[PDB]
């Protein structure tokens, strides 16, 4: 099986660099992007870039061009990111996941950090929360700026459940498609522009927040977020 | 799998 497996918390100070890695094994390493992502409190998933390590080349969010940089290292497998200039800004967890044709369907566990575009395509998500008992049904909205239809006639949007304490998962790809693993309760349908994750016979395991996420165009952009909690 | 963008 695929594992990325990442360094432990840091507890750093303002002003100050940290490099973080992100192990890979169980498939080849130089043949698939590695994307990284930023989870900080009241701000969803946010990309900052990724790298492909046979190439060694990167691609940033410009919004991390000059904080974020990424390496990679061929012969222990492993992928690095380094912030500099660190602020309150920066406390986060930071995810490594690997890029299967466009899928984000392998996490890292995350690294704890503590620190004590106008063309981009923005992905809206209406509901901060969803509150429902279990066994009922339940769907949930997305929009994105620009169509995410591309010309070989897959449309790039994926949905993504980030459980409690845990790392997001992918659960739809493409609009529709299940990911592996994931229960047949989980449906995506969509017109381009505005989507629906339909959840099924709501059980405790759905708790925690879904996000929609485009990988049409860099950067890579996520919805805010909609909370799925077990009702009052 | 381009070597320089993820891009599909």
């Amino acid at each position: 099986e695929v594992q990325l497996q990442q360094s432990g918390a840091e507890l750093v100070r303002p002003g100050t660099s940290v490099k973080m890695s992100c192990k890979a094994a169980g498939y080849t390493f130089t043949k698939y992007w590695i994307g990284w992502v930023k989870q900080r409190p009241g701000h969803g998933l946010e990309w900052i870039g990724d790298i492909h390590p046979g190439s060694f080349y990167s691609n940033y969010n410009e919004k991390f061009k000059g904080k974020a940089t990424l390496t990679a290292d061929t012969s222990s497998s492993t992928a690095y990111m380094q912030l500099s200039s660190l602020t309150s800004e920066d406390s986060a967890i930071y995810y490594c996941a690997r890029d299967y044709y466009t899928n984000y369907g392998d996490w890292g566990q995350g690294t704890s950090v503590t620190v004590s575009g106008g063309s981009d395509i923005v992905m809206t998500q209406a509901a901060p929360s969803v509150s429902v008992t279990p066994g009922e049904s339940v769907s949930i909205s997305c929009r994105s700026s620009k169509s995410l239809l591309h010309r070989n006639g897959n449309t790039y949007l994926f949905w993504f459940l980030q459980r409690p304490g845990q790392s997001p998962q992918l659960l739809i790809y493409r609009m529709s498609n299940l990911a592996s693993g994931v229960p047949d309760r989980f449906s995506g349908s969509g017109s381009g522009t505005a989507f629906t994750l339909r959840i099924s016979r709501v059980e405790a395991e759905d708790v925690g927040v879904y996000y929609c996420m485009q990988h049409l165009e860099y950067p890579y952009t996520f919805g805010s977020g909609t909370k799925l909690e077990l009702k009052v | 799998i381009n070597y320089y963008a993820s891009e599909p």
